């Protein structure tokens, strides 16, 4: 049929290739009736022309090295390879999209180094007695995970300047806390003390060799000690095959950018490490606060997981900052720092439970989307993070790549890194939308009308006008007029009243506010829609009045978006199993509900309602609906045998499942703040004794069949 | 729109000094207009960094200016057995100057205060003073209302109650028109912010040298919260002033608080006493809100709006999720003390870490277009990171989202261009108002001079229709008869203070679409396609009107005639003389088309006279409030007259209406193509119906019409559809008027649960069961006058099977009891039981105003009575509760409907570890004695039969 690629071109090989992703020229001569050169492959080879000649290029994927996923990370581990491909070459015909796929893994144990910063404000004081004997144990809780393990220490309190510091009296200076007859050191911005080192001992000879600060302000500057921690490498020493973990502790507020005009300091921050050889922050009196998006911008460069350690007091405005910066966990802290160990502990596992993918040296060309596969077969469109995951777990995600056109650049190259990690996929995209038989050139051919035109592909191009078939028909020529070649189904106006019927076409002519092109002059740009100031939603490019929309959009404007990364909610179910996602945004079908997720829903049967069948497994290894393997399929809850049945748990309380004995099973449900949902079942539930008529009648047909043999025997005598 | 970015004016201050860090415009008693910069970092006597204030007088070529002389020497006193002390070293001097009248106030927030007796001491703190200046007379004063002889250990054992030694007094300064000052101070009240107001002449006239410690009759300061929010709120970093309560006595002041909420943000509309009128809150954590603000009426309406800036917003981009570009709030004053809602407009920047909206400046009417307009500068935008500056003009709904005009940084990189912002002041008394920008890291101030602005009107009038047949005029030279006609071109310049010369050059072109050489209609004079003329509007108020005569080339050079003929006039400025410089600059309709044709298939007349018409119908009638309306239009037009010329669709749409979408249904290869613009006021949309229409041609168009927000628009709302025809004879089709009514409705629902639903009681203070009911306002209409009723089973009394304890609720409504419930304090088969039958407590709660989307919460809790719950344990026990809600009216014009209506029901069913009821052995006894019955017949059957 005459599909796109016959209609809307025919004019030379770029073109007809450019109109349409499947189309196919005939560069072989043959007959020139046919319409041909511009088709689908299939009407080509039903019109033969192929002797090795035909051009009809297709998008490649071909994988230039791959190396197999490594199973333990304990040496050599220049190549853990934990993430495969390592590198592919892609090769896109223009306005065409290619997808491919890759595989994500945590390499059971890894190499790990931490960095411990204590904020050292005079409150801080009697946490810094809780931490003196730190390093031992987390190493010996560590040992558990990781065979290789640094650790190091740090401080921070505030920049040491007025307001911040207690100018006078004079000995302030030198020691702020003398109204209380206390000894402190003077006022510091940051002071790197420890290096990440693997001798276990240093931390703890490091430690209880400092001493504590005092300042006016409440907020402390946490944020130029983390940034000076992150973009310092060679002072601390980060190591770049291991993964990496920042501790921020700290019990108050925090500093953001343009806070120093109470100081008088106005320059923006920088990123440059600006630690001397005294191992303190030269600049922190003459360079402002960071803002969140250079600290995000330098953690995420640097691949750094930050740990918010903070106290219960401010544990809410650190959870919005985290969900912020990528690669972030929260945890409540003891006012005794008492629960460091612990927090780091599962913190570490609570991060490893998460991959995500970001997209690096992405030009504005092309276009990405994104589909992730989390356990088992399972696949989540939209999605390019997978929640719930473990150590040793394998996800995949696929990847689609659209470009629009050709750059003419024929060379470029991204990345695509997990969050956290030095290995990552490195995309090269080269474009070809020009035919090999272009290579031919010949400007100058006899058959051109006697060398007075160009010849490529089995057509002459020729002159500024030239455009028969022949390269005769000129521009001021071919004035006579012949007819049923300039409009179709005659009874219209000639090339829609746009263009000029000269050499028996329709040449569409005022190249302005873009480019006209069609066999009839119908097809154009600038005559798409405007949302706001860009055409076609300003993210796809609208062909012939339709707004093709690019990757990770759907839409007549091209305004709604695929990609579903916004509405998935904490528990791994999309806007929380609730509701669905449409345009990035959360319809909750379900009655009663509300929120950015579908979560927020008061008046909703509790949690126990649905959980009967979770629990039926652990206790029976039987039930109904087996065949779905609802065992473990869908919660996430660990299910306990223990008989406490005293447990002060503020967001538990307790429930029961109804089962085919007609005995009441009561078990607790607690909703832990961490997200560690536990259920407390009572092992071999206690059924009521009711059956007790069994005995009462036999006694009564044994006390039956007595009488009778007393009679029959009273017989037998007489 | 009109600066002239080329050619500038530069002051320059002595080298790293900051100069420039803020700025502003004075006026002398003769008019001259000079400008005030602040040199924070300015070395003084002692080789130290105290600051300065420079008095740049109005030269073309700028340069050096001569620097205010204020006092730069610590002052020590000595009061009674107390010691006053005043330190000026790095006091940053200039950081804030401000001009009024006569007088310049240029503001230290870091000059610090000290004050020692025997031992015990104030703390040296920065408290800040403001110095000004009169330079006509020629006098000094000061003025520092957070100084004062209070000791540590008083403030220590008042827990910090007043203390404003960290006032940072003069952040930022703002003088009213009455004369009264008003200063920013962050850090008082323990980094709580505040305020400090005092008359100007009081100042003047209270000031005594030596005194460094004084008292003004008229003082008055912001008062004193213990709000969690505040705490770390900077309240004070910008201040401004404007009216919003609607009486011109008093004057209102808006306050920004970048920090409030825990680093969220706000902007506080507050009364001359220091009332929260309003408050703004922010978008985003670490945003900033409100780091700078402005005020002034860009709609025109004149009633003020507010200006809001956002440097660290985070915008979302593809390859990164979080990109600091900044933002900027409009927000526009409602007619009436109606609440400031949502903002009206949002801008955001392009530029990385550009910190957009750092600074936001008044220009007036720049443009003299009747609406006023804005600067915001990008310190570190652009593609080279090196800042830019954005002048936003105003409109009837507001701003433009597209900046008119952009401005570059010229000096290099870290110069901060654009961080101190001024205008709204005429500098070259040119009649249009100029701007001037600092960058202290560059230590330059760089001035831009707005250039007049000249609107131009161009129309172009032809014969609708040309015939061949009659030739009335000859070519030159010879005599030859030829067909011909008129066109005529009239250009008309408006402006103000335009030059009085000035020359504008008109080009005219026929056939422009066609080849030079194929062209059909060509100029009588010079036989040629195109013209170019020279006309000296200079002065010329009424526009001037030029006419030519053009002829049709002969039927054998050429062979189109369907192909329609268009001419095109320009209208432009004259070629770049010597010097460059343009005058002035021109925008408007500087490019006209206007279309003709050959008469053909006419008739014998030989003039068209074309019927036009037009029926519509409207679909999706219901128009709710506050909903996404979205209307249907469905015209038929048909011409039963000769074929229309340059025939269109006018659709004339109210306030609130957009187009969206319009499809036609005749003929699937047509490609309809309408487009939408704003005429003087409404949304007009044209849709191109044909260029000489064929005969009877009859055409359906299906169009979407998304009505917006309508709260004034009336009972009914009114769309004009029309048919326009340049055709000389019935140009227009009959007016057709759609009248679509609009009503108000809201639904409400009501939602009840029971936590737990399944309980078990096995066998004081017995298990917990709460009730919870939820309103939700899912209606997109608002409704007031909300009542519900909660009953319930019992009384609350020991006899009753439950107890309530307590009932909380949540989101304004009010609610009491009857009978009061939990008399005691308390210091910790299925039976139905229901209120109709068991004693009945109501609760009820009552709500006045329920906005959309909100939701009400009320919870009861309870226990059962565990010694009710002895007695018969062997019964099962199901309870429920009831509810009844209803509204009174709805806050809207429109009267209908009634509604909403409301019934929820709770139940709540109770087990035990399994009943002790009777076990039905009656049947099992029945059968027993049936089966003697069976045996005994069965026996006795053989017994007497033998
Ligand atoms: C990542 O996630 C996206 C989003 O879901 C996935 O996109 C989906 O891919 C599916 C498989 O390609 C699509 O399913 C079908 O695939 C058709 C193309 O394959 C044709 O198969 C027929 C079978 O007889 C062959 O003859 C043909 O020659 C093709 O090979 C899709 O075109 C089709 O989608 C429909 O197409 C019709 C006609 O074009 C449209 O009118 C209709 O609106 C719809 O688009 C069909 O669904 C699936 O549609 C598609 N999801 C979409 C388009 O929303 C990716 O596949 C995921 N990535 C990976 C690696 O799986
Ligand atoms: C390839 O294209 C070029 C233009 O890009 C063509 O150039 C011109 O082509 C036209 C074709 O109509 C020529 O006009 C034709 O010429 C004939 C022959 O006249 C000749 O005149 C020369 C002197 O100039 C004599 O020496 C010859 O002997 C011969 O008599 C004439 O009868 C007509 O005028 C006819 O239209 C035109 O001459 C030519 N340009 C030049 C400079 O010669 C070119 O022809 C074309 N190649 C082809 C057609 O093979
Ligand atoms: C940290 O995150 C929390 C949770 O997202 C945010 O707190 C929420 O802030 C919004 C502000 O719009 C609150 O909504 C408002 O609540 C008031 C009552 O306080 C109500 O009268 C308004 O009509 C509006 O609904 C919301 O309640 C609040 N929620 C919680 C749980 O605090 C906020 O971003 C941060 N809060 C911190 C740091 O405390
Ligand atoms: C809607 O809400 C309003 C509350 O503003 C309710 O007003 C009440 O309406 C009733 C009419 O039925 C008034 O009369 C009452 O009737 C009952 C019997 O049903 C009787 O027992 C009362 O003594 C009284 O006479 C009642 O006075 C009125 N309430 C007040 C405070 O004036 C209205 O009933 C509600 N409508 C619906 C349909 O729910
Ligand atoms: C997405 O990628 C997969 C894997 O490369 C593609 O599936 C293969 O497609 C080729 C070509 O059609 C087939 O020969 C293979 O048999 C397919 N394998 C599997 C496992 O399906 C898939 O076609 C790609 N989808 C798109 C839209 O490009
Ligand atoms: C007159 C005498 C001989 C009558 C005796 C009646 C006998 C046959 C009755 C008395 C109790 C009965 C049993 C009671 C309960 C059960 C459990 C049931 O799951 C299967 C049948 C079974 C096992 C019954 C079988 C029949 C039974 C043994
Ligand atoms: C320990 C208990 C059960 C013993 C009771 C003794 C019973 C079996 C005795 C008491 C009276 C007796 C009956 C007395 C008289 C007669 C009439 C005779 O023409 C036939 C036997 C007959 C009908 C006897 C049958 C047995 C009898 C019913
Ligand atoms: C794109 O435009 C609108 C208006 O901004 C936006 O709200 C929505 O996501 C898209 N439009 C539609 C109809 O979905
Ligand atoms: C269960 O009931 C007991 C009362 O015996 C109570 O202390 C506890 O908080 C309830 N919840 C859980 C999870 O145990
Ligand atoms: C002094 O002024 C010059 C002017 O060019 C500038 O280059 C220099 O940085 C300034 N500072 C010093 C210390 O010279
Ligand atoms: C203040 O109100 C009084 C009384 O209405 C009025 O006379 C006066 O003009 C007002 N002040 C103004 C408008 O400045
Ligand atoms: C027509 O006018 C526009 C400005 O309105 C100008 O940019 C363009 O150059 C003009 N056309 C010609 C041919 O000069
Ligand atoms: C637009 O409406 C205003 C109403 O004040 C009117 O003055 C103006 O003439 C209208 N515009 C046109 C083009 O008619
Ligand atoms: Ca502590
Ligand atoms: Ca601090
Ligand atoms: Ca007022
Ligand atoms: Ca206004
Ligand atoms: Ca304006
Ligand atoms: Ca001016
Ligand atoms: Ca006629
Ligand atoms: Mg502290």
């Amino acid at each position: 049929g005459p599909n796109i690629c016959t209609t809307r071109g025919v004019s030379s090989c770029q073109q007809c290739l450019a109109v349409s992703p499947m189309c196919a020229w005939c560069s072989d001569e043959a007959l020139p009736l046919g319409s041909p050169r511009c088709d689908l492959k299939e009407n080509l080879l039903k019109d033969n022309c192929a002797p090795e000649s035909i051009e009809f290029p297709v998008s490649e994927a071909r994988v230039l090295e791959d190396r197999p996923l490594s199973d333990k990370g304990s040496g050599d581990s220049s190549q853990v390879t934990q993430v495969s491909p390592q590198r592919i070459a892609l090769r896109l015909r223009p306005d065409d999209s290619k997808n491919f796929s890759i595989q994500v893994r945590q390499v059971e144990d890894y190499p790990v180094d931490i960095y411990y910063l204590m904020d050292l404000s005079y409150s801080m004081k009697d946490d810094l007695w809780s931490i003196q004997n730190l390093g031992t144990k987390l190493a010996t809780q560590m040992r558990k995970l990781t065979s290789n393990l640094r650790i190091g220490f740090g401080a921070f309190v505030d920049k040491p300047v007025s307001p911040y510091m207690y100018i006078s009296p004079p000995e302030a200076l030198e020691n702020p806390c003398y109204d209380m007859k206390t000894t402190c050191l003077p006022m510091f911005g940051y002071k790197h003390v420890l290096t990440l080192t693997d001798q276990v001992t240093r931390f703890n000879e490091e430690v209880k060799k400092q001493s504590v600060s005092r300042n006016r302000d409440a907020p402390e500057g946490g944020f130029d000690a983390i940034m000076q921690a992150t973009v310092c490498d060679e002072k601390i020493g980060w190591r770049n095959d291991a993964s990496h973990l920042l501790v921020f502790t700290t019990d108050a507020k925090t500093h953001i950018a343009l806070d120093g005009r109470l100081a008088g300091i106005v320059q923006p921050n920088d990123g440059q490490c600006h630690v001397g050889s005294d191992n303190h922050y030269s600049a922190s009196t003459t360079m402002d606060y960071p803002s969140l998006g250079l600290m995000t911008e330098k953690l995420s460069q640097k691949n750094i997981n930050l740990i918010f350690a903070v106290t219960e007091n401010v544990v809410n405005l650190y959870q919005n900052y985290s969900e912020l910066i990528p690669g972030t966990t929260v945890g409540v802290l003891s006012m005794d720092s008492s629960n460091v160990l612990q927090l780091i502990v599962d913190a570490y596992g609570k991060i490893r439970s998460k991959v995500e993918l970001e997209v690096r040296d992405l030009p504005e060309e092309l276009s990405l989307s994104f589909n992730a596969t989390c356990l088992n077969n399972e696949v989540i469109p939209g999605l390019k993070s997978c929640m719930g995951l473990k150590i040793g777990d394998t996800v995949s995600f696929s990847i689609e790549a659209k470009v629009r056109g050709c750059p003419q650049e024929k060379e470029k190259s991204f990345t695509i890194k997990p969050v956290g990690f030095k290995d990552s996929l490195i995309v090269q995209v080269t474009f070809d939308c020009d035919c090999a038989c272009q290579a031919q050139a010949e400007p100058n051919s006899h058959r051109c009308n006697n060398g007075n035109g160009t010849f490529e592909c089995g057509v002459c191009r020729c002159g500024p006008g030239w455009l028969g078939s022949q390269c005769e028909c000129s521009e001021e020529d071919y004035r006579p007029s012949q007819q049923d070649e300039c409009s179709p189904r005659e009874g219209q106006p000639v090339c829609s009243q746009r263009g000029e019927c000269l050499c028996g076409q329709c040449v569409c002519h005022s190249s302005d506010f873009g480019k006209i092109t069609g066999k009839y002059c119908e097809c154009d740009d600038f005559s798409c829609v405007r949302y706001k100031g860009e055409m076609c939603s300003g993210h796809g490019q609208c062909s012939c009045g339709d707004c093709l929309c690019d990757s990770d959009w759907t839409g007549y404007y091209c305004n709604c978006t695929t990609r579903t990364d916004t509405c998935m909610s904490s528990n791994g179910l999309l806007c929380s199993g609730r509701g669905k996602c449409e345009c990035g945004s959360c319809v909750c079908i379900q009655p009663g509900s509300y929120g950015d997720t579908c979560e927020k829903c008061p008046t909703c049967p509790d949690a126990c309602t649905f959980k009967k069948e979770c629990v039926e497994c652990k206790k029976f290894d039987r039930g109904a609906l087996h065949d779905e393997n609802t065992c473990n399929r869908y919660c996430r809850d660990e299910i306990e045998s223990v008989k406490e049945l005293k447990d002060t748990g503020k967001d538990a309380v307790n429930c029961t499942y109804k089962n085919e004995d007609d005995c009441v099973v009561r078990f607790q449900y607690y909703e832990d703040s961490s997200g560690k949902s536990i259920l407390y079942v009572v092992e071999e539930p206690e059924c009521p004794k009711g059956p007790d008529i069994l005995v009462v009648l036999l006694s009564v047909m044994g006390a039956i069949l007595l009488i009778g043999l007393a009679a029959l025997l009273i017989w037998k005598l007489l | 729109l009109n600066l002239d970015p080329v050619q500038l004016t530069f002051y320059a201050g002595p080298n790293g000094s900051q100069f420039g860090f803020s700025l502003d415009f004075h006026k002398d008693s003769h008019g001259r207009v000079a400008i005030v910069v602040g040199a924070p970092r300015t070395l003084g006597p002692s080789q130290e960094e105290t600051g300065g204030v420079f008095l740049c007088p109005w030269r073309a070529e700028g340069g050096q200016c001569p620097s205010l002389l204020f006092d730069l020497r610590d002052e020590t006193r000595n009061v009674g057995s107390q010691t006053l002390q005043t330190f000026k070293a790095r006091q940053g001097l200039g950081a804030s100057v401000v001009s009024w009248s006569d007088v310049i106030v240029a503001c230290a927030p870091w000059q610090h205060w000290n004050v020692l007796e025997k031992t015990e001491e104030a703390e040296k703190t920065p408290v800040g003073s403001c110095f000004l200046a009169q330079p006509e007379s020629g006098r000094r004063a000061e003025y520092s209302p957070c100084r004062g002889n209070t000791l540590s250990r008083i403030y220590v054992e008042n827990d910090f109650s007043w203390d404003k030694r960290y006032c940072e007094a003069g952040f930022s300064s703002v003088v009213t028109q009455a004369g009264e000052l008003v200063l920013g101070a962050p850090g008082g009240y323990y980094f709580l912010g505040l305020l400090a107001q005092a008359p100007v002449a009081d100042i003047f006239s209270s000031y005594r040298p030596g005194i460094l410690l004084w008292h003004v009759s008229s003082q008055s300061l912001s008062f004193d919260s213990s709000n969690p929010e505040y705490f770390d709120g900077y309240w004070g970093y910008s201040v401004a002033v404007g009216e919003f309560d609607g009486d011109l006595n008093t004057t209102e002041y808006v306050v920004g608080a970048p920090t409030w909420s825990w680093t969220l943000g706000a902007v506080e509309i507050l009364d001359s006493y220091y009332q929260r009128l309003h408050r703004l809150r922010g978008e985003q954590m670490a945003s900033y809100f409100g780091h700078s603000v402005a005020v002034t009426d860009v709609n025109g309406d004149g009633r003020h709006d507010l200006l809001v800036g956002a440097p660290l917003y985070m915008e979302s981009r593809a390859d990164r999720k979080l990109a600091e570009v900044g933002r900027v709030y409009l927000f526009l004053q409602p007619r009436g003390p109606h609440a400031l809602g949502a903002p009206s407009l949002l801008l955001t920047g392009t530029q990385l870490y550009g910190r957009f909206g750092s600074a936001i400046a008044p220009l007036g009417d720049l443009d003299r277009d009747g609406y006023n307009d804005i600067a915001v500068a990008a310190p570190y935008g652009g593609p080279s990171g090196r800042g830019q500056v954005l002048v936003f003009l105003g409109q009837s709904e507001g701003l433009r989202s597209r900046p008119s005009q952009v401005l570059d940084s010229p000096f290099p990189t870290g110069s901060a261009f654009g961080f101190s912002l001024r205008g709204a002041v005429d500098i070259d008394d040119n009649g249009y108002p100029d701007l001037i920008v600092g960058a202290y890291g560059a230590n330059q101030v760089a001035v831009y001079r707005a250039q007049p602005v000249v609107k131009a009107s161009v129309q172009l009038l032809v014969q609708d229709s040309l015939n061949p047949a009659v030739k009335s005029c000859v070519l030159p030279q010879t005599k030859t008869p030829v067909s011909c006609f008129n066109i005529q071109m009239c250009v008309g310049a408006t402006g103000h203070n335009i030059p009085q010369k000035l020359s504008l050059n008109a080009e005219l072109q026929l056939d422009r679409q066609k080849p030079r050489q194929g062209r059909r209609v060509l100029l009588l004079g010079s036989q040629q396609a195109g013209t170019t003329l020279n006309l000296d509007l200079g002065g010329k108020h009424s526009p001037i009107c030029h006419t030519t005569m053009a002829f049709l080339r002969d039927e054998a050079d050429f062979r189109d005639k369907l192909s329609p003929i268009v001419l095109s006039l320009n209208v432009s400025l004259p070629p770049t003389e010597a010097g460059m410089a343009p005058a002035v600059v021109l925008h408007g309709d500087t490019h006209v088309q206007e279309q003709t044709r050959i008469v053909l298939d006419c008739g014998e007349d030989d003039v068209c006279v074309p019927q036009l018409q037009l029926t519509a119908s409207v679909t999706g009638s219901p128009l709710l409030v506050g909903a996404d309306n979205v209307l249907e239009l469905q015209m038929d037009a048909a011409n039963e007259g000769e074929g229309a010329y340059e025939a269109e669709l006018a659709v004339h749409l109210p306030q609130g209406a957009h187009y969206m979408r319009a499809l036609s249904n005749v003929e699937g290869f047509e490609r309809l193509i309408c487009n939408q613009k704003k005429e003087n006021e409404t949304r007009v949309v044209l849709c191109e119906l044909g260029n000489p229409m064929k005969k009877n041609a009859q055409i359906g168009i299906a169009m979407l019409v998304s009505v917006g927000n309508l709260e004034e628009a009336g009972e009914s709302v009114s769309f004009q559809l029309q048919i326009r025809s340049k055709n000389s004879q019935n140009p227009n089709s009959k007016i057709v008027l759609l009248d679509v009514p609009v009503r108000a409705e809201a639904q409400v629902e009501l939602r009840g649960n029971s936590f737990p639903a399944s309980l078990v009681v096995a066998a004081s203070w017995g298990p917990k069961v709460e009730h919870t009911y939820e309103l939700h306002n899912n209606g997109p209409g608002t409704v007031n006058g909300l009542h519900l009723s909660i009953h319930l089973p019992g009384q609350s009394q020991p006899s009753d099977l439950l107890y309530i304890l307590d009932i909380q609720p949540q989101g304004g409504l009010q609610c009491f009891p009857q009978p009061p419930v939990n008399p005691l304090k308390v210091d910790w088969d299925p039976v139905l039981v229901s209120c109709d039958s068991a004693p009945c407590t109501v609760v009820q709660c009552d709500l006045q105003e329920m906005a959309r989307g909100q939701r009400a919460m009320v919870t009861v809790l309870a226990f059962l009575w565990l010694p009710s719950l002895y007695q018969r344990p062997l019964d099962q026990f199901v309870l429920q509760s009831h509810a009844w809600f209803n509204v009174s009216s709805l806050p809207y014009a429109v009267p209908p409907l009634s509604l909403p209506r409301g019934e929820a029901q709770v139940w709540t069913q109770l087990l035990r570890a399994l009943e002790e009821r009777a076990i039905p052995i009656w049947w099992v006894l029945v059968g027993v004695l049936g089966g003697l019955l069976l045996l005994t017949i069965l026996v006795l059957a053989m017994w007497k039969v033998g």
